[PDB]
């Protein structure tokens, strides 16, 4: 809880796991697309807009 | 809208001056002063819903939400419900379902960016993917509200 100290002071974000290496890939692809998509929605509103 | 723009210039005559002054504060203070949840309900239960004043104002949605828990928010997934329908049923991009819609999403995001809990009602609801559907469909405005409403939940998932 020592080393979280001087990770989390010099803003480091420690990616704890504890489940499989596997498992959170699909969980965060399944985020990273569903977030692309919304940046591909309100960055063709903004180029309407402009 | 219309008389706040015309407050601004004056023309030279006290009286017109003190019209305009007079219809300023008579228009503004009626609709304002009813109570929040009622007019948002009456709304809710017509399902015709409409911009108001009060509802592209953060202020009412603030004492709104604890008015909405009577079962995790059962008013606020209510919203959620109709907004879907109105959507698939009575299709989507026909004028009628076309005011309701945009409405109902500048109405949510409000509640989203201030309480954090009600993202569970979107999900359970399946309110989550009705907003997806908006980005696609036609109508600047309608497209607009619904960039929005993603935006809110997406802001809350990832810290």
């Amino acid at each position: 809880k020592k080393v979280k100290r001087v990770i989390d002071s010099l803003n480091g974000k420690i990616v704890s796991l504890n489940t499989r290496s596997s498992e959170l890939v699909d969980t965060l692809n399944r985020q990273i697309d569903d977030l692309q998509r919304i940046l591909d929605t309100t960055e063709q509103t903004l180029h309407t807009e402009l | 809208p219309t008389v706040q723009s015309l407050s601004e210039r004056k023309y030279s005559d006290e009286e017109l001056r003190q019209d305009i002054s007079n219809l300023k504060e008579i228009l503004e203070n009626e609709y304002q002063e009813l109570t929040s949840f009622d007019e948002y309900v009456a709304e809710l239960d017509s399902k015709l819903l409409c911009w108001s004043p009060p509802h592209v104002d953060n202020g009412f949605w603030s004492d709104n939400i604890d008015e909405f828990k009577k079962d995790n928010y059962k008013i606020f997934r209510q919203l959620i419900e109709l907004l879907q329908a109105k959507v698939r049923n009575g299709d989507v991009n026909a004028k009628q379902e076309k005011i309701i819609i945009q409405v109902a999403l500048n109405d949510i995001t409000h509640v989203v960016e201030l309480l954090p809990e009600s993202i569970d009602v979107l999900d359970k609801t399946g309110g989550k993917a009705d907003i997806m559907e908006l980005l696609n469909h036609s109508d600047s405005r309608v497209k607009y509200e619904a960039l929005k409403a993603t935006q809110a939940i997406i802001g809350y998932t990832f810290k």
